[PDB]
RNA sequence: UUCCCGGGCCUUGUACACACCGCCCGUCACGCCAUGGGAGCGGGCUCUACCCGAAGUCGCCGGGAGCCUACGGGCAGGCGCCGAGGGUAGGGCCCGUGACUGGGGCGAAGUCGUAACAAGGUAGCUGUACCGGAAGGUGCGGCUGGAUCCUUUCU
RNA sequence: GGCUAAUCCCCCAUGUGGACCCGCCCCUUGGGGUGUGUCCAAAGGGCUUUGCCCGCUUCCGGAUGGGCCCGCGUCCCAUCAGCUAGUUGGUGGGGUAAUGGCCCACCAAGGCGACGACGGGUAGCCGGUCUGAGAGGAUGGCCGGCCACAGGGGCACUGAGACACGGGCCCCACUCCUACGGGAGGCAGCAGUUAGGAAUCUUCCGCAAUGGGCGCAAGCCUGACGGAGCGACGCCGCUUGGAGGAAGAAGCCCUUCGGGGUGUAAACUCCUGAACCCGGGACGAAACCCCCGACGAGGGGACUGACGGUACCGGGGUAAUAGCGCCGGCCAACUCCGUGCCAGCAGCCGCGGUAAUACGGAGGGCGCGAGCGUUACCCGGAUUCACUGGGCGUAAAGGGCGUGUAGGCGGCCUGGGGCGUCCCAUGUGAAAGACCACGGCUCAACCGUGGGGGAGCGUGGGAUACGCUCAGGCUAGACGGUGGGAGAGGGUGGUGGAAUUCCCGGAGUAGCGGUGAAAUGCGCAGAUACCGGGAGGAACGCCGAUGGCGAAGGCAGCCACCUGGUCCACCCGUGACGCUGAGGCGCGAAAGCGUGGGGAGCAAACCGGAUUAGAUACCCGGGUAGUCCACGCCCUAAACGAUGCGCGCUAGGUCUCUGGGUCUCCUGGGGGCCGAAGCUAACGCGUUAAGCGCGCCGCCUGGGGAGUACGGCCGCAAGGC
């Protein structure tokens, strides 16, 4: 461009979307599982995942991810958002964060436990 | 017209040598003569001369270049390496003395026009006045 | 040696490269899903005209209409301008809602053809126009990003 | 309704002085000085009581704090383009500490905007902070500064000061009291409650210090403030031990069953001595006051500590918490089971469908450590908004072309000025912060003292090369005279032959047409094939080109007029008149639209004949709009060189169109091909640039959604932008 074009016109900043409306720029966002279920993921891949429609503090009602290998949620479980995404099936943008409010840990698990909110085992 | 007298100038000096000329023909100007004063006696043209060609005046410049290069390409290095210019009409750029940038850690020059007169980037310096920047050589 | 089958060498076009049994386009139906378009309805702000208009300052009367008085004047009080705000009628914004509703995804390539890519089997593409279950055909211009000099789908 | 005091309110005098109207002096916006008239002062109280202290009064200064006003700076949307009636100015007046339409009365008709007015959205600004090589981006919690608010909206009063957070009034909403008449509130002060939320503390101590109000002082008030508490919220310091200790124990993992691993790790041995206990114990505090002097200077004396029996010092003393993320590549760290597209992981490539370093557990390892992960948000990388620092022939991207408006840009020489620009001095650039230096807490974090740097703006002074500007001059750009060209450049009247179709006539006999084959069709009402005449419409063979013109679109028979552009010669005239161009305006293949004409061939739609599984097609027969003209709309395109215009510089060779030339050839201007330098991702481009450069305009910023929605504008409509 000329510079008595960027004189006249001059540059453009861009800005950028959000990834997510867990709101209020919040870290998190609590919600109530309206449903809970089991769906197909995409692509390459076979699974059943686990996932519940939650309603938010925030207003919006969105598709969120249960983490991890057993859980506890139901029709009016209620439950923390973190968001986090993903990919191979769609619609969620959220992940739950497990070990808070009414949505337990997964137990059993030893190896990377504060993901998964499982308390630390003791032994002998 | 032509819209930068002197760009036009370092232009014909640097096709001119890219393609090894002994020397040129450029039209004529007060100024552009102190330009290459200051670009002759600081090394990199042969020196100059005020010519007329076709009852008007130009200025020679002759031209210089370095011993004949070895193995396939021995198209010979050229002295003058680079020349660009800095301050372009309509887009001015006028530098204070503390502004007034040095060229290539020092191997090449700038060439400044103040008001005391068209001088290298040390000129000024020493001299302690800024301009508007003509052109890095080097 | 034209053709059928397989094959070699040169060349050419490709959107093919598990490589022509390759690649691909469009329409339908019923679920189901988010999105977006949207009359009417409810809410909000705003602007214009008109009317009612608190507090208060300012104005004016302040009267054998009240109180004080050196009779100069003051105070009560009264009337007016303005005026927060309301009301009535109109534009405009924004929100919530919403009958009806275009395209996208998965249901399952399911269906009907074969439009394009090799001269894709009528070269393609394009603006525009009319037609058509659907890719589409066709007319008129135009471009080359065009091979070489009967029709016969789909894997 | 009634008494009553004052530093409360009046009246009279004094007038240092001040105030106001008028006149002159100086001065320059309402600054001083002066004269004439007029108008204006006051308050007492205490003592060591006749002279001191705390007060009052009028004036002139200082000081500090403010009002008001100007230049400059100060987010997104043009799918916000017009806005304005106290609006913009003027005279007079109101008002105020003071200017001013701040308000008011009457005059004038102005003010503002693409240098973005009006509208919409958003937001307290700043010193600074975060990030970044920098340039930039992002931010404004804490501390300082400035503004605004005090449940929402109005208002004024008192006062030096307010339109006042714990003052007043009214309206509204809400809460509480109520004899239903009428009343009372205002934590965005500190604590604390509740609600909201992912989430944010003690209804603590103190008035010792500092600071503020009042007070002659004593003192009083001070949720400002000094301190303590709670939260790994951050930053900094420190601990969970130090030296020994095996050819290397059990357990556990791996195993090619020999051995490898955790690992000097443990055990054990020997030092030290976090925690904890005892003792001692601050600085932060020395003035106000009191005494001598003189209530000064100076000297002497006295009191006072929330933090706290804390910091610190000395003695004694115990071997005394470790966790979290990772180990497929980006990336440091590998093996065995389990599992079998499941369960699961996943930031991105991607893992898992029976030998998974990628899921899950194990052993081992890597990284950090009282922390380590996660999600969220900023800057980075991202030169992916490109000022530094990108692009547009095919990748996204040159407008369809032209004319010029605003605007950007500007040959050669001389002189003036000195605005830009450069320099010097000076003022400002508070403190905090950042940088450096010493220093204080045992270090550090934290804190002091000092030093340095600084853009920017104000002022004075200086330089004049470049930019500007004014004056002069020149001719290499531009234009003009004269002369010589070529051309499907454009508008209008005109005419000419060939062929098609139809009408007429002649002769003339059974088919013609058409295809892959054929049917449809036309033919004895005599077609095809031939000759003659006529009518009518459209288009222009050969020349004709790998040619020419034109800005593009586009333009072909011939003649006449009308008229555009352009090239070469001569070096004659002007004297920089130049380039580009947002917007605007005008052109703009075809198809399409409106009204009127025209209609030979051709032909969407249509109507039939074939082919085909079907054939809404390709082939055949026929045919309407339309194609042609006129006027008016429409405004698109592969509107292609997919390459904006202008100017200058950088080998050649060959072909060609058109000029001039002392005519193997030279010299301009077009059109082509090959190619030096160089550019490109390559293909290619290459003096007709895609090379080297300057000016100016247009444009791009992953694919799809989509050239869709929505808004505006255009249009008769289709539809365009
Ligand atoms: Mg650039
Ligand atoms: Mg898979
Ligand atoms: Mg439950
Ligand atoms: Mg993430
Ligand atoms: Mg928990
Ligand atoms: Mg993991
Ligand atoms: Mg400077
Ligand atoms: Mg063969
Ligand atoms: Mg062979
Ligand atoms: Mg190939
Ligand atoms: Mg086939
Ligand atoms: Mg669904
Ligand atoms: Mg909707
Ligand atoms: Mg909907
Ligand atoms: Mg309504
Ligand atoms: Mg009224
Ligand atoms: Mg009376
Ligand atoms: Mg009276
Ligand atoms: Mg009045
Ligand atoms: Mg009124
Ligand atoms: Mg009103
Ligand atoms: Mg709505
Ligand atoms: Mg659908
Ligand atoms: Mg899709
Ligand atoms: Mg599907
Ligand atoms: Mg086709
Ligand atoms: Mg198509
Ligand atoms: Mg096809
Ligand atoms: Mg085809
Ligand atoms: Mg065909
Ligand atoms: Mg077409
Ligand atoms: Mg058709
Ligand atoms: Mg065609
Ligand atoms: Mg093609
Ligand atoms: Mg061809
Ligand atoms: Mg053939
Ligand atoms: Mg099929
Ligand atoms: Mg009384
Ligand atoms: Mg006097
Ligand atoms: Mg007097
Ligand atoms: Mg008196
Ligand atoms: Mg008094
Ligand atoms: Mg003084
Ligand atoms: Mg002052
Ligand atoms: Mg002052
Ligand atoms: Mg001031
Ligand atoms: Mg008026
Ligand atoms: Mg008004
Ligand atoms: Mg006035
Ligand atoms: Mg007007
Ligand atoms: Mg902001
Ligand atoms: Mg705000
Ligand atoms: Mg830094
Ligand atoms: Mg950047
Ligand atoms: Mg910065
Ligand atoms: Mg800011
Ligand atoms: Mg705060
Ligand atoms: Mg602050
Ligand atoms: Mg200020
Ligand atoms: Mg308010
Ligand atoms: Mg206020
Ligand atoms: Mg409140
Ligand atoms: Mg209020
Ligand atoms: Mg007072
Ligand atoms: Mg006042
Ligand atoms: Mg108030
Ligand atoms: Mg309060
Ligand atoms: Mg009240
Ligand atoms: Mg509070
Ligand atoms: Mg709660
Ligand atoms: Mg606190
Ligand atoms: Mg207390
Ligand atoms: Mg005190
Ligand atoms: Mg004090
Ligand atoms: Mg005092
Ligand atoms: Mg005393
Ligand atoms: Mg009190
Ligand atoms: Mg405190
Ligand atoms: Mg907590
Ligand atoms: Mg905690
Ligand atoms: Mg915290
Ligand atoms: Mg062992
Ligand atoms: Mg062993
Ligand atoms: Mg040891
Ligand atoms: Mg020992
Ligand atoms: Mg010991
Ligand atoms: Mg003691
Ligand atoms: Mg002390
Ligand atoms: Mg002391
Ligand atoms: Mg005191
Ligand atoms: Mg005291
Ligand atoms: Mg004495
Ligand atoms: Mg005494
Ligand atoms: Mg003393
Ligand atoms: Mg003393
Ligand atoms: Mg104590
Ligand atoms: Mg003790
Ligand atoms: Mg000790
Ligand atoms: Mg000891
Ligand atoms: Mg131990
Ligand atoms: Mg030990
Ligand atoms: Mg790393
Ligand atoms: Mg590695
Ligand atoms: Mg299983
Ligand atoms: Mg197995
Ligand atoms: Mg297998
Ligand atoms: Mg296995
Ligand atoms: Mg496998
Ligand atoms: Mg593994
Ligand atoms: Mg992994
Ligand atoms: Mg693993
Ligand atoms: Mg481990
Ligand atoms: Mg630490
Ligand atoms: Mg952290
Ligand atoms: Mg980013
Ligand atoms: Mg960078
Ligand atoms: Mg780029
Ligand atoms: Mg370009
Ligand atoms: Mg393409
Ligand atoms: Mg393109
Ligand atoms: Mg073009
Ligand atoms: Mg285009
Ligand atoms: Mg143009
Ligand atoms: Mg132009
Ligand atoms: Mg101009
Ligand atoms: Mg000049
Ligand atoms: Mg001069
Ligand atoms: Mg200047
Ligand atoms: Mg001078
Ligand atoms: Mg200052
Ligand atoms: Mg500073
Ligand atoms: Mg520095
Ligand atoms: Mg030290
Ligand atoms: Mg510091
Ligand atoms: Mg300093
Ligand atoms: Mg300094
Ligand atoms: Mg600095
Ligand atoms: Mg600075
Ligand atoms: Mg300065
Ligand atoms: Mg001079
Ligand atoms: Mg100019
Ligand atoms: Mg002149
Ligand atoms: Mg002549
Ligand atoms: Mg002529
Ligand atoms: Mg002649
Ligand atoms: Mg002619
Ligand atoms: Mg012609
Ligand atoms: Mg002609
Ligand atoms: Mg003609
Ligand atoms: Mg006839
Ligand atoms: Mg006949
Ligand atoms: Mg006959
Ligand atoms: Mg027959
Ligand atoms: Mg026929
Ligand atoms: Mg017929
Ligand atoms: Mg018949
Ligand atoms: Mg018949
Ligand atoms: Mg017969
Ligand atoms: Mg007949
Ligand atoms: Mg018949
Ligand atoms: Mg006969
Ligand atoms: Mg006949
Ligand atoms: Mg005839
Ligand atoms: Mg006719
Ligand atoms: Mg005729
Ligand atoms: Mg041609
Ligand atoms: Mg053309
Ligand atoms: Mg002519
Ligand atoms: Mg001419
Ligand atoms: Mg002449
Ligand atoms: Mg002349
Ligand atoms: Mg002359
Ligand atoms: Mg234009
Ligand atoms: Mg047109
Ligand atoms: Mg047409
Ligand atoms: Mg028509
Ligand atoms: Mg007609
Ligand atoms: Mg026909
Ligand atoms: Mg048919
Ligand atoms: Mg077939
Ligand atoms: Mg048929
Ligand atoms: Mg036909
Ligand atoms: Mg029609
Ligand atoms: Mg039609
Ligand atoms: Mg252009
Ligand atoms: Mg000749
Ligand atoms: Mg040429
Ligand atoms: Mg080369
Ligand atoms: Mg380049
Ligand atoms: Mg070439
Ligand atoms: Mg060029
Ligand atoms: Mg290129
Ligand atoms: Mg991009
Ligand atoms: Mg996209
Ligand atoms: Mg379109
Ligand atoms: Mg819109
Ligand atoms: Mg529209
Ligand atoms: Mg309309
Ligand atoms: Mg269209
Ligand atoms: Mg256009
Ligand atoms: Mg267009």
């Amino acid at each position: 461009p000329t510079i008595n074009q960027l004189v006249r016109k001059g540059r453009e900043k861009v800005r950028k979307k959000s990834k997510v409306p867990a709101l209020k720029g919040a870290p998190f966002r609590r919600g109530v599982c309206t449903v809970v279920r089991t769906v197909t993921p995409k692509k390459p891949n076979s699974a059943l995942r686990k996932v519940a429609k939650v309603r938010l503090t925030s207003g919006y009602e969105v598709t969120a991810y249960i983490p991890g290998e057993g859980h506890n949620l139901q029709e009016h479980s209620v439950v923390l958002i973190r968001g986090g995404r993903v990919k191979d099936l769609l619609g969620v943008r959220y992940h739950i964060v497990r070990g808070v409010y009414d949505a337990a840990g997964v137990k059993d698990r030893k190896k990377s436990r504060s993901k998964y909110g499982t308390k630390k085992p003791k032994e002998a | 017209m032509l819209t930068d007298p002197i760009a036009d100038m370092l232009t014909r000096i640097r096709n001119a040598t890219r393609v090894y000329k002994e020397s040129t023909d450029v039209p004529a100007s007060r100024f552009k003569e102190e330009i290459l004063r200051i670009l002759a006696r600081e090394g990199f043209i042969k020196g100059y001369e005020r010519v007329d060609v076709d009852g008007k005046p130009y200025l020679r410049v002759y031209l210089k270049y370095g011993p004949r290069r070895q193995g396939p390409d021995p198209r010979p290095e050229q002295v003058i390496h680079h020349i660009r210019r800095i301050s372009k009409p309509g887009r001015r750029v006028y530098v204070g003395v503390k502004e007034i940038p040095r060229v290539r850690r020092g191997l090449g020059i700038a060439i400044l026009s103040t008001s005391k007169g068209v001088l290298t980037d040390r000129e000024a310096r020493k001299l302690g006045v800024g301009g508007e920047l003509i052109c890095e050589v080097w």
